[PDB]
């Protein structure tokens, strides 16, 4: 599955007859739906929000433009 | 050396299969902006879409260099759809003057912020439509951020692959001195904002809590931040 069938489904993708787009649009959704399967996100999002807050309010927080820099880029590029 | 057939197919798959989770992350990363009503699959199946046409387009032999091309094609094939949806939309750009007013009416007449739930309240539909709303007006000025970012990717993805490994950190260093000029101008609420979310990848649900406010409050906070930064950005 979490391998197996990720391989399978590609091999499903890449051999496209059969109708291109209807049935990779289905295919493309299974690839995403093994990818997703076991999520549960947060994982120390609630901690992170609280030891961040603290941290605010405690005024031990830095705000520099190389952060928000790097953050930008890391997300855009 | 000449390669087989099957050999190529082979090295094809698993350069697929060993880059799905990038699209997974990178999805899930733009999910954090997007309205809740987006699919994640969508954006993983055009990620998918991008990432088989990277690897069949690819020739670079310096595998950090085929990573970021990779991560490239698949952040841009996401933008790319979703770019073709009604993000940028007239009826988006009115709701948000209407939700400015709005705001700017209550906190005048309350002489404090006002809360979610009284800014949906004035406007007559659910906090629910409204986070919509508010999700929706900051990924149009994400979008146009992005145009700016591609511009200059569309031309350094055509120079790297020539370049040598200090030529690239120059072209990266001329990067971040740029965007570093731009982010120097943003007043010191909107920076922290812009750091909680780009920085710390924290939605806005999350922020409004660190920064004991409401969710329409650090929204406009964000797309005033994202506005300045694609004007400054594009001059």
């Amino acid at each position: 599955v979490n391998r197996i069938e990720l391989s399978r489904l590609i091999g499903l993708l890449l051999e496209t007859s059969g109708t291109n787009k209807i049935e990779d649009k289905v295919t493309l959704s299974k690839i995403a739906q093994e990818l997703s399967k076991n999520d549960v996100e947060e994982k120390d999002l609630e901690k992170k929000v609280k030891e961040l807050k603290e941290k605010i309010e405690k005024g031990e927080y830095e705000v520099s433009d190389e952060k928000v820099v790097k953050g930008l880029i890391e997300f855009f590029t | 050396h000449m390669k087989n057939p099957y050999s190529n197919q082979i090295e094809r798959e698993e350069l697929i299969l060993k880059y799905l989770p990038l699209v997974k992350a990178i999805a899930t990363n733009i999910k954090k902006h997007l309205p809740e009503d987006v699919d994640i699959r969508d954006l993983i199946s055009y990620g998918v879409i991008g990432l088989i046409k990277a690897v069949d387009n690819l020739s670079t032999e310096n595998p950090k260099r085929a990573e970021a091309y990779i991560k490239l094609r698949i952040k841009g094939a996401i933008y790319d759809y979703l770019r073709s949806l009604d993000f940028g939309s007239r009826q988006v750009r009115e709701k948000e003057r209407r939700i400015k007013e709005v705001v700017e009416k209550l906190k005048e007449k309350l002489g404090r912020e006002p809360t979610d739930e009284e800014v949906a309240k004035e406007l007559g539909i659910s906090t629910e439509e409204l986070f919509k709303t508010l999700d929706k007006i900051n990924f149009s000025y994400i979008l146009s951020l992005e145009e700016v970012f591609r511009d200059f990717a569309r031309d350094y993805s055509e120079l790297i692959p020539s370049s040598t490994n200090v030529e690239e950190e120059v072209i990266k260093r001329e990067l971040t001195e740029k965007v570093k000029e731009a982010v120097s101008k943003l007043p010191e609420r909107e920076k922290l904002v812009i750091q909680l979310i780009f920085y710390e990848e924290l939605p806005a649900k999350e922020v409004a809590k660190i920064l004991e406010t409401s969710v329409s409050r650090v929204s406009q906070l964000k797309a005033k931040a994202l506005e300045r930064l694609r004007e400054m950005l594009s001059n």
